[PDB]
RNA sequence: GAACUCGCUGUGAAGAUGCAGUGUACCCGCGGCAAG
RNA sequence: GUGAAGAGGGAAACAACCCAGACCGCCAGCUAAGGUCCCAAAGUCAUGGUUAAGUGGGAAACGCGGAAGAUGUAACGGGGCUAAACCAUGCACCGAAGCUGCGGCAGCGACGCUUAUGCGUUGUUGGGUAGGGGAGCGUUCUGUAAGCCUGCGAAGGUGUGCUGUGAGGCAUGCUGGAGGUAUCAGAAGUGCGAAUGCUGACAUAAGUAACGAUAAAGCGGGUGAAAAGCCC
RNA sequence: ACCGGGAGAUAGCU
RNA sequence: CCCGGCGAGGGGAGUGAAAAAGAACCUGAAACCGUGUACGUACAAGCAGUGGGAGCACGCUUAGGCGUGUGACUGCGUACC
């Protein structure tokens, strides 16, 4: 069963989160959680929270067998920006997908 | 100090090839508490080499 | 209908041996370039290798007519400052007999990846003996 | 009566871009450069529709010369023999047959040699 | 079993049962055309054309269909002279199958 | 444009003026009386020649009821007609407004577009004479 | 404006990264010397 | 004469140098200038001569000398050539969009069946700036139209296939969830690629300097999930 | 010095 | 109901024709930024294309050499006004 968890309007730059994201793609959830916990970047906490929400949704909606979840898809997208004097503040949309297969 | 032409997206992507981070891949399990931690650091619960510390 | 083309993986190429002694440098170089280009074969095509490997023996004893022995000179500009390294023909042939044949053949061939591929098929030695006895290279008469 | 041009402009841009697929990025997405790229490609195709004949004729000439030299006659002498023999076969057919068959080309070249004198 | 024949000023080397492409021909779709012009006969022993259009050889080609060819766009433009005109073209074509070649 | 380097009110500028904004004008054309009467004669001739015209001694309704007019048309096998008569009939006009497909006008009210649009025209004994003397 | 942004000789609305010839260079980063 | 306003081949590159006037398509053939040692398609072709110096591959007046030329030979396009340099005499080939062969379209004439007013022949033309003339396509509304399609899927968006010499047209998958409009005529706020044109959005330069007086912070506890910046 | 109007002012050129 | 900080945000359930209508709410194209899939690139020099073109993956006439996707190499090619 495929589970999807997303975070909208994150307080982070659009591209500064892809660096953290690359460490998730193709990695098992068990090791992915630990890697994110021990990462130093600010976006690491947001990515960890998103992944935790994803796994929680998967286990609650799915019956059992939490241990065999692998992160299949993960990406970060441009979000709405705030304009001030000339300065532009970006926003990030995080999307994560966890599925046993 | 002024660019005569706009660099393309391919050049920018190539310039960002060295910005990739590195996974720790160095999780060591505690002797007794049985929870993994970064090597040469006390665990969150407050263990190291099996020996006990304040663990406030 | 489409004209026939030479598939690189199904090309029948053999070996040959050419004796450089007693042959004019320019003429033998041109013949070697023609053979490397594969033009002699009926399956010539300007976008795929079709020539035959050539082995040259006794490059040091090549025959050249006229005053080319002293008049001919070789120049290469490596760069930096004062890259004016001259090489007289006699000195080059005495030290590097193979380099003269190599540069002549490379000049006779096109410039580019295809030309480099053509040139890489040519082997040149300064003596009769050669290590490529396992390919059964038929002697080339010319 | 005010008329909005959105539909027409969008259709024109879609049609022009659809012909500019695979042109190394900017040319394939930006109309300003896509139009120039497609026009230049059209001119190049117009020239190529005539350069193709020259290229194929040169390739046929090379193949015929290669085939004739093996049999022991230059291309010019071979053509002289064919013409003096009242043979109108073109170079393209000879080039095509030289690779699929060799006996026919051998017969043609020996006939040319015989009829040369 | 390859024979060389010309229909619209272009020579074609075709065998038996092999479809060939030629310019527009004023022949019915369901009928067959006998080209009395031959340039080569191939067999265990070939019949060279000592003279053009050897009588002993003849080609029988049956038309299978007609139609328009692939669309080709021709565009003319000039260097900063404000000349620009494009037009389509679809050359007519005919596909014919050859069945049997006389020796 | 209400308002006040270039100018804000230039048409090229956003929310600016119009380069060639028009003014309220009348497009009515001038038609010669001879030309108009010739056109009327031509249209009437074509209409009669194809047999689009029906003539009756007198077309009227006894009472101002639309249902009676509908029944009268039904028994005559006509649905889309233009009833043209002489002196305006009060009952017919009163009981003809509700039927859009059916139009009734006096002799002087004939118009070319009305004749074109409607499939058939129903005259009267006096209407034919009235139109004949009107066209002259 | 778009770039898959080398050297030398030659020509060119006249010192050519883009035209003819030839030579060199694995792909991509970081710090300065400023000849451009 | 050419360019202006003529494409193409050749002179290595090149607009005024030579040949040569591009209707469109074909993987056919013959030529003009120029070439036939390789690069690069064609003769390492024949005959009679000159050259020993790479003069060819740059040079006058003047008694072969005269002769000294450009980052590097750099005044052969590179190699290389003692003929692969030059002179004269030939047979051949290559050589363009030139010509011919096949197919298709259009203008201009002419002939007739004369028509139903077109058809079948017939020669010729078809580069083009400014400019002139002729012929068409796209959209809003009006009447046609209380017609037609349409909740069994309208407009719009987005792909595919088929279509005409063109601007364009039709069918259909998906999204769309309520309008569109046949044929024929009328009015146009009528077709966008540049005016340092204008509103909005989105970029590169870039994760780049700076984080701003060079008065200075360290530690234990508390709140708080998160505390070099909060409180003690 | 600034504001609204004559004023969409006038010559050439871009 | 669950994760989340008794947040922001999100996943299930339900209503709703539709949540591919969620209060940032009809339709939602381009510029711009991403993941996946197919192919090419780490010996290769220039208005980045045009013809030739092997190769590589999929569906088709169940081959018959067909189309789509990319384009190793090669002749030619000095942007718009």
């Amino acid at each position: 069963m495929e589970t999807i968890a997303k975070h909208r309007h994150a307080r982070s730059s659009a591209q500064k989160v892809r660096l953290v994201a690359d460490l998730i793609r193709g990695k098992k959830v068990s090791q992915a959680l630990d890697i994110l916990t021990y990462t130093n970047k600010k976006a690491a906490v947001l990515v960890k929270k998103v992944l935790e929400s994803a796994i929680a949704n998967a286990e609650h909606n799915d019956g059992a067998d939490i241990d065999d979840l692998k992160v299949t898809k993960i990406f970060v997208d441009e979000g709405p920006s705030m304009k001030r004097i000339r300065i532009l503040k970006r926003t990030s949309h995080i999307t994560v997908v966890v599925s046993d297969r | 100090a002024v660019q005569q032409n706009k660099p393309t997206r391919s050049k920018r992507g190539m310039r960002r090839s060295h910005d990739a981070l590195t996974a720790v891949t160095s999780l060591s399990v505690d002797k007794t508490s049985g929870e993994k931690h970064l090597r040469h650091h006390i665990t969150a619960d407050g263990y190291y080499r099996g020996r006990k510390v304040i663990a406030k | 209908m489409k004209t026939f083309t030479a598939k690189p993986e199904t090309v029948k190429r053999d070996w040959y041996v050419v004796d450089a002694t007693g042959k004019t440098l320019g003429r033998l170089a041109t013949e070697l370039a023609r053979r490397l280009r594969g033009k002699h074969k009926a399956e010539y095509t300007p976008h795929v290798d079709t020539g035959d490997y050539i082995i040259v023996l006794n490059a040091d004893k090549v025959a050249v007519t006229g005053n080319k022995r002293t008049d001919k000179v070789y120049y290469h500009h490596t760069g930096h400052i004062g890259g004016i390294k001259q090489a007289t023909f006699e000195e080059m042939i005495a030290r590097r007999p193979e380099r003269v044949i190599e540069i002549a053949v490379k000049g006779m061939l096109p410039k580019g990846p295809l030309g480099r591929a053509m040139f890489r098929k040519l082997k040149v030695y300064a003596g009769n003996e050669h290590n490529h006895a396992a390919q059964q290279p038929q002697v080339l008469d010319i | 009566a005010r008329v909005k041009r959105g539909v027409i402009a969008r259709a024109r841009h879609k049609k022009i871009l659809k012909q500019a697929k695979g042109y190394y990025g900017a040319r394939s997405r930006v109309y300003r450069v896509a139009f120039q790229a497609v026009i230049k490609a059209g001119q190049y195709a117009y020239r190529d529709r005539r350069q193709r004949k020259r290229q194929f004729r040169q390739l046929w000439i090379a193949r015929i010369n290669a085939a004739a030299r093996q049999n022991g006659i230059s291309y010019s002498k071979f053509i002289n023999g064919l013409k003096k023999a009242s043979v109108e076969i073109d170079r393209k057919i000879l080039a095509d047959i030289a690779v699929f068959d060799k006996v026919a080309f051998t017969a043609l070249v020996e006939k040319a040699k015989a009829a040369l004198a | 079993m390859y024979a060389v024949f010309q229909s619209g000023g272009k020579q074609h080397r075709v065998s038996e049962g092999q479809t060939v492409r030629l310019e527009k021909l004023d022949i019915a779709t369901g009928e067959t055309v006998e080209f009395a012009e031959v340039l080569m006969i191939a067999n265990g022993e070939e019949v060279k054309i000592g003279v053009p259009f050897v009588d002993g050889g003849v080609i029988k080609a049956e038309v299978v269909a007609h139609g328009r060819g692939e669309k080709v766009k021709i565009v003319k433009f000039r260097r900063r002279k404000h000349y620009r005109k494009q037009q389509g073209h679809r050359q007519w074509f005919t596909d014919v199958k050859i069945t049997g070649i006389s020796a | 444009v209400t308002g006040s380097s270039g100018s804000i009110k230039s048409p090229i500028w956003r929310s600016g003026g119009v380069t060639f904004a028009a003014r309220p004008q009348d497009h009515s054309q001038k038609v010669n009386k001879k030309m108009y009467r010739g056109a009327l004669k031509s249209i009437l001739s074509e209409l009669v020649r194809q047999d689009r015209l029906i003539v009756v001694e007198k077309f009227s309704v006894e009472a101002p009821k639309t249902k009676l007019l509908a029944q009268k048309l039904k028994d005559m096998a006509l649905e889309d007609v233009l009833i043209i008569t002489g002196e305006l009939d009060e009952n017919l006009f009163l009981a003809a407004r509700n039927l859009h497909k059916v139009d009734v006008r006096d002799a002087t009210g004939i118009d070319p577009v009305s004749l074109i649009a409607f499939d058939k025209v129903v005259m009267t004994a006096d209407a034919v004479k009235q139109v004949e003397e009107m066209l002259a």
